[PDB]
């Protein structure tokens, strides 16, 4: 997570905002739940009033819900 | 339901070795893939920790995790009988492990790579080529210990490669290097080089070090030098009559409530995510234990 | 192309298909067999692997 949003991070820590005391906090994680492995992401397309949007479908999903955990 | 692990040696065991194996009867070990049918190579923690390379026990703690973990339950000279750990299901252990830590439902045990010694986990297997590095599996406050001991020492050894040798050396090797324990001491392995990702763990923490080290209460630090010039206790000790130089300057403000209840918000909401960054390990909790058996009842 | 004060040998190293032929005399080996098992594990909350 870190590794991925370290561009974000340099860009919004930047120059347009220095500081304040609130502003410190970034992101927030929660974990969804659990997936099958080597199952895969099954795209598809979604079709409404005539248009379509590129859509990712996930099989045999289990529902685990955490709390949210703070990262910078 | 019916988890199911049976291991096939393409060679027979040596008659010596198949009586070893034996001794590792009743061990947790964490395998490759979810399958019924493993080759030798894939089983075990052999195939990272190499007695040629440098150890990364970070390395080894990450691997380890991602690993499936799973109990041995019968040797032969063919195949090795295993059984799975599922996540959900209830199991009969039995602690068999040579430094033997008394273990109670207190903390839940924590499986970490042999941060011990090196050659008394592991058996060779000439016949196969291949060799078994057994994890050692410790209750939680330890893990945590030797953990902190580990990051430490590759702190201070990265600072000490540039500092006097001799009394810094021989400061720092003194209670690190060795945990003790009751009628007991034991000594750590600890790496020559860190190099992988034990300082990338550390950097990790030091972001929110940094973080941190802006948002913090004024009056507890006032609290801290009205104590330690007044009164004393065993969490005074290390600060006698002398006060560090720094908390004075910092104390110099007045305190207004709001800003502190600010600091503390944001700061509670951090120590969370530093709770997350700490573990980095499968741990079991401990419901039943019988000493006189040593067989736990874990989950 | 003017020649190094050294002459110099090169290794190389080849794979070749072919089709091959196996021959083995008549009862070589006894075998032993068992009976199957079929068990079932970890289901999927769509889907049981056996």
């Amino acid at each position: 997570l870190r590794i991925y949003y370290s561009p974000s991070i340099m860009h919004r820590y930047a120059v347009v905002q220095p500081l304040h005391i609130e502003e410190l906090t970034f992101g927030a994680v929660a974990c969804l739940g659990t997936f099958s492995a080597t199952d895969g992401w099954r795209r598809s397309a979604f079709n409404y009033r005539g248009s379509s949007l590129p859509v990712v479908e996930i099989d045999s999903f289990y529902s685990n819900v955490s709390d949210w955990e703070v990262i910078l | 339901m019916d988890l199911k692990v049976v291991v096939s040696l393409s060679s027979r065991l040596y008659t010596d070795e198949i009586a070893k194996m034996q001794q590792r009867i009743g061990c947790i070990l964490p395998l490759a893939s979810t399958h019924g049918t493993q080759n030798v190579q894939g089983l075990g923690l052999g195939q990272v920790y190499s007695l040629e390379t440098v150890p990364d026990y970070v390395s080894m703690y990450n691997y380890l995790s991602d690993c499936t973990l799973a109990v041995l339950d019968e040797v032969s000279v063919d195949s090795l009988i295993l059984t799975k750990i599922v996540p959900g299901q209830t199991y009969a252990i039995k602690n068999k492990y040579q430094p033997f830590f008394q273990w109670h439902g207190t903390g839940s045990l924590s499986v970490m790579p042999p941060v011990f010694g090196r050659e008394h986990a592991t058996v060779k297997l000439e016949s196969n080529d291949v060799d078994i590095v057994f994890p050692m599996v410790l209750p939680t406050p330890i893990a945590e210990e030797v953990l902190q001991k580990i990051l430490l020492f590759n702190v201070y050894s990265r600072v000490v490669m540039q500092a006097p040798g001799n009394a810094d050396m021989l400061d720092v090797h003194m209670h690190l290097g060795s945990v003790s324990y009751l009628g007991h001491h034991y000594e750590l392995a600890l790496p020559e080089v860190p190099g992988p990702l034990g300082l990338a763990l550390l950097d990790n923490l030091s972001l929110y070090f940094c973080i941190m080290v802006t948002l913090l209460p004024r009056a507890s630090m006032r609290l801290v030098r009205g104590l330690i010039r007044h009164e004393h206790h065993d969490l005074l000790n290390l600060f006698q009559e002398m006060v560090p130089d720094e908390i004075a300057r910092i104390d110099l403000d007045d305190l207004s409530v709001a800003d502190d209840l600010s600091r503390m918000r944001v700061m509670m909401t951090y120590l969370q995510s530093l709770a997350s960054l700490f573990n980095l390990g499968p741990r079991l909790a401990t419901a039943a234990y019988s000493q006189e058996t040593l067989t736990a009842t874990c989950w | 192309k003017i020649h190094p004060g050294v002459a110099m040998t090169v290794v190389r190293t080849d794979e070749i298909l072919s089709e091959n032929i196996l021959f083995s005399s008549r009862a070589s080996t006894s075998m032993f067999i068992g009976t199957p098992n079929v068990s079932r594990r970890e289901a999927r909350v769509d889907a049981v692997t056996f």
